[PDB]
C-alpha cells in the first residue's frame, strides 16, 4: 500500500480499462456496419 | 498398485459396487422399456419380427381411462 | 377409440404435462418458446437425395 | 525519447504490440476481403 | 483371496449382501408379476403356446 | 480376525455362494421348461 | 489520482468489477437473443434490409 | 509435474472422474432422446434411412 | 504482469476460471442445439444452403 | 496399507476385474446373437 | 525369458488364463455355431 | 508431497489421460463408419 | 536405445502392449469382415 | 510466493491461454466453413 | 539442438510423441478413405 | 536482439510457437481447400467411377 | 512373489502346457475342416 | 526402480525377438488373405 | 532497479525503431502490390 | 530434473534417426499410393 | 529465470536458423501450389 506501487498497479489498471473500451468500440463498430441499430 | 496408496481400497470399492449397480440397473430398465428390447413381453420374437426404428415420441395414446386391471 | 394412429412429429407435443396449455400457454406468447413446444418434422437422407 | 521505456517490461511491450496488431490484421483482412471480393470470385471460378 | 475378510467386515458383508439379495429378489418377482406374459397368479395354467406374446 | 479364522470364513463362504448358484440355476432351468423367455 | 486505492482495497475492486462486467455482458447478449431483430443464431445470415423491425405507429 | 504442489492430486483426480462421468451420461442421453441417434431402435438402420 | 498473481491465488483464479468456462461452454452449445438453425444432431448433414434461416 | 499390501491387493482387483469385464463380453456376444442392435 | 514371471504368484496368473480361455472359447464357439450352420441342421432333422 | 513424487503421478497422469483421448477418438471413428453426424 | 527401458515396469509394458494389441486386433478384424464380407457369404451358403 | 514462483507459473499460464485460445480458432473456422452465422 | 531436451522426462516426450502420431495418422486416414473412395468400392464388389 | 530471450524458458516459446504454427496451418489449410477445391474435385473423380 | 528358479520351472511347464494347447487346438481344426470347411 | 542395465539390455534383445516374429507371422497372414480375398 | 536500465533502453530502442520501420516498409510494398491489383479508390 | 545434457544429447540422436526412418517409410508408402490412386 | 546471455545467444541462433528454413521450404511449397493452381 505504498505510493509507488500503487503508481505502477494505477498504470496497469488504468490501461487495462482503458483497451477494453477500445475492444468494445471495436465489437460496436462491427456490428454497426452488419445490423444498425438507430 | 500405487494407485491404492492414494485411495483407500475401503472406500473405492465402495463407491465402484455402487456405480456399478446403478449403471446396470439404468441399462436393464432403458432396454426394458424400448420397443425392440423389451425382452420379457417379446423376448421369443426371433430377430426379423423384433420392432425396428420405432422411436416415436407419441408412440401410444396419452390420455384413456384407467384399465381393467 | 378402437384402435390408435401415430401422429407425424410436428403435430406432438414435448411437453407431457397435462395441465400445460392453460396454466403456461395461456399466459406465454414468447416467439422461440412457443416454437419448442412440438417436435420438428424430420425426412430421411434417401429422400433428401443425399 | 527512449525514456518513455522506462520502468516497464519489454516482454509486456512486444505481447501488447503483438495482440495489437494480430487483432488489427484480422480486422483489417477481413475489411479487404469484403471491399476485393478476392476468394469469393476465384473461388466461383474453381468450383464452378 | 481369503484375506478380504481382513478388509471388510464379515458381519457387515453378509448382512449387506442378504438385504441386496432380498431386494433384487422382490423386484424381480414383482416385474414378473406385473407383466403380461409371466403374470403367474392369474395366467400360469396356460401353455407356453398360450402365454401372451409382445407385438411382433 | 487372524488368517486362519478369514481362511475358514472364506471356505464357508465360497461354498454357500456357489451352492446359491447352483440352486438358482436349477430354479431357472425349471422356469424354462414351463416357460421359456427367448 | 492514484490515491483512491488508499481507500478501496483493489483486490476487492477488480473481482466486484469483473462480476459486474460478466453479468452486464450476460444480460445484453441475451436480451438481444430474446428479441427478434437480434436473434442472430437463427437470422445473423440476414441483410440489414431484410432484419425484423418492429411496428411502427 | 509441478502442478500436482499447486493441486491435490486425489482432489482433482475425483473431480475429473466425477465430471467426466456426468458429461458422458449427458451426451448419451441427448443422443438416446434424439430421433437420428435413437440406438436401441434405431441402430440397425442404415445411414441413408436414418431420421434427419 | 506476473505480479497479478500476488495479488490473488492462482490456485482459486484457476478453479473459478475453469468453473466458468465450463459453464459458458455449455450454455453455448445448448443454445446452439436448441435452435433451428444449428441443431447439429438432427441437421448436422444438411448443407449451409438447406440449413433453416429466420424469418425476415 | 503397506507397497506389498498394495501390491498383492492390485494381483486380485486385476483378475476380478479382467474376468468380470469380459464375462461381461461372452454376455454381449450372446446378445448380439439373439438380437443385433447395429 | 523366463523372468517375465519374477514377483508374480502363479495362482493369479492361472486364474486369468482360466478366464481368458473360457471367453474365449464361448465366443468363438458361439461365432463358429453361426458360420458353420450346426447345430441347426441336426436340429432340423431330429426335430422333423 | 516432494518434486520427485509428483513427476512420477505426472508421468502416469499424462500417459492415462492421452490414452484416454486415444481410445475415445477410435470410438468416434467407429460411430462416424455406422453413422455420419456431418 | 535399451536406455528408454530404464525406471519403468516391464509386467506394465507388457500389458499396456497387450491391451494395444488386442484393441487394434479387434478393431481390424471388424474392419477386415466388412470390407472382404467373408462370415456373411460362408453363412449364406450354409444356412441356405 | 516469490516472484520466481509467480514468474515461473505466469510463463506456463501464458502458454495455456494461447494454446486454448488456438484451438478455438481452429475450432471456430471449422463451424465457419460448414455453416456460417452471418 | 540437443539443448531442448534437457530437463524434460524422455518417457513423457515418447507419451506426447505417440498421441500426436495416433491422432494424426487417424485423421489422415480418414480424410485419405474419403478422398481415394477406399475401401467403399472394393467392398461394394466383394458385397454385391 | 538475442536478450529478448533473456529471462524466458526456451521450452515454453517452443510449445507455444508450436500452438501458434500448428493452428495458423490448420486454418490455412481449410482456407486453402475452400479457394482450389481441391479434394472436391479428385473425390468427385474417384466417386464417379 | 516368485524366485528365479520358481520363475524358469514355471516357465517350462507354462511352455509344455500351451504347446499341448496349441497341438490339440490344431487338431480339432484339421477336423473341422476336413467336415465344414469356412472358407 | 527396476530393469537395470545387464536386465534392460536382455529385455531389449528378447523385445526384439518377440516383434520379429510377430511381424513374420503378420505378414504371412496378410500374405494369404491377399491370395483369398485381395482388398484393392 | 527494474527492467531495461538506459543502456539496453536505448539499445531496445534502437531495436524497435529498426521492426517499425521494416514492417513500415514491407507493408508499403504490400499495400503496392495490391493496389496494382485491385485498386479501392 | 531428469535428462542431464549427456543423455540430453544421446537422446536427440536416437530421436533424429527414428525420425528419419519413420519418414522414410512414409514417403515409400506415399509413393505406393501415389502409384495406386494419385490425388490432385 | 533461464536462459543467460550465452544461451540466449545460442538459442536465438538455432531459432533465426529455424525459422529461415520454415520459411524456404514453405516458399517452395507455394511456389509449387501458384503452377498447380494459382490463387489470383
Ligand atoms: C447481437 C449481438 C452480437 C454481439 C455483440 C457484441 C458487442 C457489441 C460486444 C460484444 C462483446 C463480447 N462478446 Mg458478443 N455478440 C454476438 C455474439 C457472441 C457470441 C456467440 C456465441 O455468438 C459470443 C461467445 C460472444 C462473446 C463476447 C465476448 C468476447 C465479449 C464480452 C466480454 C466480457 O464479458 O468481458 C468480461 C470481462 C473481462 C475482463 C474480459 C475482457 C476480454 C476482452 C475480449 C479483451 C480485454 C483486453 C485487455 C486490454 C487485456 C489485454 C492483455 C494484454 C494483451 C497482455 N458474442 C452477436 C453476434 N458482443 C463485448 C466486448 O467487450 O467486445 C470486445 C461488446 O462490446
Ligand atoms: C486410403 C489410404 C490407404 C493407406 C495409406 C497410407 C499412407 C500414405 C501412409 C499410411 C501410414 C500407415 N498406415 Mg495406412 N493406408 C490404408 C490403410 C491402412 C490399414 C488398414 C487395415 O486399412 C492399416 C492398419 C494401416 C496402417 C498404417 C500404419 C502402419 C502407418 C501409420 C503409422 C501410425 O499409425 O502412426 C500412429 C501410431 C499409432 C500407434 C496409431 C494407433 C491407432 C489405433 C487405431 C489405436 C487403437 C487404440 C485402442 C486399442 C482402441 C480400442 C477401441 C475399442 C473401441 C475399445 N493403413 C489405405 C489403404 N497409410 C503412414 C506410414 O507411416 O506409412 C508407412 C503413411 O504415410
Ligand atoms: C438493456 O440495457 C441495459 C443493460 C439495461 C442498460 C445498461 C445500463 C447500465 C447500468 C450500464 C452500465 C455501464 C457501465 C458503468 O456503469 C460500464 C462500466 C464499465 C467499466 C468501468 C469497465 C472497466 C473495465 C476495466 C478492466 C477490464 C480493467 C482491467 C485491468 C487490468 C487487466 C489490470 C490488472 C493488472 C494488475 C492487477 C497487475 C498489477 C499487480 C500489482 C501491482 C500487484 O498485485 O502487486
Ligand atoms: C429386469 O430386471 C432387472 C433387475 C432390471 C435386471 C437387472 C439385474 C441385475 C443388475 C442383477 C444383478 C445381480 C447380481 C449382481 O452382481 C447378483 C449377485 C449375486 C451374488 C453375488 C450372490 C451371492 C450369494 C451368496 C450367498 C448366498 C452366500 C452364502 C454364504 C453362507 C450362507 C455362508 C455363511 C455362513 C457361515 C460362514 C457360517 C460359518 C461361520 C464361521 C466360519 C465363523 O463365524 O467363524
Ligand atoms: C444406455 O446407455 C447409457 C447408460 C445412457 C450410456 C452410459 C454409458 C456410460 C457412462 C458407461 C460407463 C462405463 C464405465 C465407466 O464409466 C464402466 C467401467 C467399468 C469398470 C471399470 C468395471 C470394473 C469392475 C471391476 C471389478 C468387478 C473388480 C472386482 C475385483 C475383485 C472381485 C477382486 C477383489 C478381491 C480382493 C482384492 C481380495 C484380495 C484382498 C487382499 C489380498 C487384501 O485385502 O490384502
Ligand atoms: C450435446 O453436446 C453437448 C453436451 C451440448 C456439448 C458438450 C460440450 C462441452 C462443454 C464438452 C466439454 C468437454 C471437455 C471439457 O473440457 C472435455 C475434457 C476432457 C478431459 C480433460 C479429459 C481428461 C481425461 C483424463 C483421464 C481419464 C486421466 C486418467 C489418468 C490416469 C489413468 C492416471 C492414473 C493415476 C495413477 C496410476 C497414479 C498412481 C499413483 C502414483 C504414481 C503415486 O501415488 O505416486
Ligand atoms: C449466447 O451468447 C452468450 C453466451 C450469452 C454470449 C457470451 C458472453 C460472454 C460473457 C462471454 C465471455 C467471454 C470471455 C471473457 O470474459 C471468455 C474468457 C476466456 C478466457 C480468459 C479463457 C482463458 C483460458 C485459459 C486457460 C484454459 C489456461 C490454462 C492454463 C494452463 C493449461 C497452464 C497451467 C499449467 C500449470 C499451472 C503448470 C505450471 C505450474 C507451476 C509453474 C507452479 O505450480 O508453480
Ligand atoms: C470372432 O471374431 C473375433 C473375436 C473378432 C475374431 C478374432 C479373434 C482373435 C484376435 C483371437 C486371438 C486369440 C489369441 C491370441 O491373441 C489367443 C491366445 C491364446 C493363448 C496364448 C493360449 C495359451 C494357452 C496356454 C495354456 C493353456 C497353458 C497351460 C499351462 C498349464 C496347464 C501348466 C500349468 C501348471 C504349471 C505351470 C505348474 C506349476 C508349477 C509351479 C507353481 C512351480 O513349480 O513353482
Ligand atoms: C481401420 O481404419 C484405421 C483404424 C484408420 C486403420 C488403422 C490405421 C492405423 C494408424 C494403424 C496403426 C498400426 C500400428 C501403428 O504403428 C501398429 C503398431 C504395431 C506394433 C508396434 C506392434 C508391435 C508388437 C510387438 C510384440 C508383439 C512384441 C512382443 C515381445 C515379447 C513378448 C517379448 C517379451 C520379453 C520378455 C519376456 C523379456 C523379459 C525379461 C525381463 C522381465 C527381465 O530381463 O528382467
Ligand atoms: C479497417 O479498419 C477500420 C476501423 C474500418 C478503419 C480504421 C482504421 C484505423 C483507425 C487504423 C489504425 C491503425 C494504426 C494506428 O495508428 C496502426 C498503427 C501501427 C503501428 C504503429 C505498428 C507498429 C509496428 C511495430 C513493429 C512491428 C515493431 C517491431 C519491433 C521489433 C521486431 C523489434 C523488437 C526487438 C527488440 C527491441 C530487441 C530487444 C532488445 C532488448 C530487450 C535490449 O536491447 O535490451
Ligand atoms: C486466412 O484468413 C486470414 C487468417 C484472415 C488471413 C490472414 C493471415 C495472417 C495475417 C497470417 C499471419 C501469419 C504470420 C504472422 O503473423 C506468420 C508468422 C510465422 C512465423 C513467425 C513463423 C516462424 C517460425 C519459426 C520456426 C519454425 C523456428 C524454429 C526453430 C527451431 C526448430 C530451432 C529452435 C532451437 C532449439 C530448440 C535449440 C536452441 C538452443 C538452445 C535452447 C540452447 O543452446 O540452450
Ligand atoms: C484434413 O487435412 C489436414 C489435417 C488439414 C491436412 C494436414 C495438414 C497439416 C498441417 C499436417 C501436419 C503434419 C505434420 C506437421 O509438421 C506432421 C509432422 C510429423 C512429424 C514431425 C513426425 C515425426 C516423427 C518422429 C518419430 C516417429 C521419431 C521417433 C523417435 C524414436 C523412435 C527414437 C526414440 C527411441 C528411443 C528408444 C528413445 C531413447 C531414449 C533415451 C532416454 C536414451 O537412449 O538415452
Ligand atoms: C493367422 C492369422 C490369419 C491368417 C489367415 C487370414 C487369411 C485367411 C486365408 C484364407 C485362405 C483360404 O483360401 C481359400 O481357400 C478356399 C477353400 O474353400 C478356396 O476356395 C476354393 O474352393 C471352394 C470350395 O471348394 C470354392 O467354392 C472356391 O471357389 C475355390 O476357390 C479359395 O480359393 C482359397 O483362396
Amino acid at each position: 500500500m505504498t505510493e509507488d506501487e500503487a503508481r505502477r498497479f494505477h498504470g496497469y489498471f488504468v490501461t487495462g480499462t482503458l483497451g477494453y473500451i477500445i475492444v468494445a468500440a471495436v465489437a460496436h463498430f462491427l456490428a454497426w456496419q452488419w445490423r444498425p441499430w438507430f | 498398485h500405487r494407485i491404492w496408496l492414494m485411495f483407500d481400497p475401503r472406500r473405492v470399492m465402495v463407491a465402484m459396487v455402487g456405480f456399478l449397480a446403478v449403471l446396470a440397473l439404468v441399462i436393464h430398465f432403458i432396454l426394458l422399456s424400448s420397443q425392440r428390447y423389451s425382452w420379457i413381453e417379446n423376448g421369443t420374437l426371433s430377430a426379423a419380427q423384433a420392432p425396428v426404428g420405432a422411436s416415436a415420441p407419441a408412440a401410444a395414446a396419452e390420455m384413456s381411462p384407467l384399465p381393467p386391471g | 377409440g378402437s384402435s390408435y394412429t401415430v401422429p407425424a412429429p410436428e403435430h406432438t407435443r414435448r411437453m407431457r404435462g397435462i395441465m400445460i396449455q392453460s396454466t403456461l400457454w395461456s399466459i406465454d406468447g414468447k416467439r422461440s418458446a412457443r416454437e419448442r413446444r412440438h417436435y420438428r418434422p424430420q425426412t430421411t437422407g434417401a429422400a433428401l437425395g443425399q | 525519447m527512449h525514456r518513455i521505456w522506462q520502468g516497464m517490461d519489454p516482454q509486456i511491450i512486444m505481447s501488447g504490440l503483438g495482440f495489437f496488431l494480430a487483432g488489427l490484421a484480422l480486422i483489417i483482412h477481413m475489411w479487404a476481403y469484403s471491399i476485393t471480393g478476392w476468394p469469393k470470385y476465384k473461388k466461383a471460378q474453381y468450383n464452378a
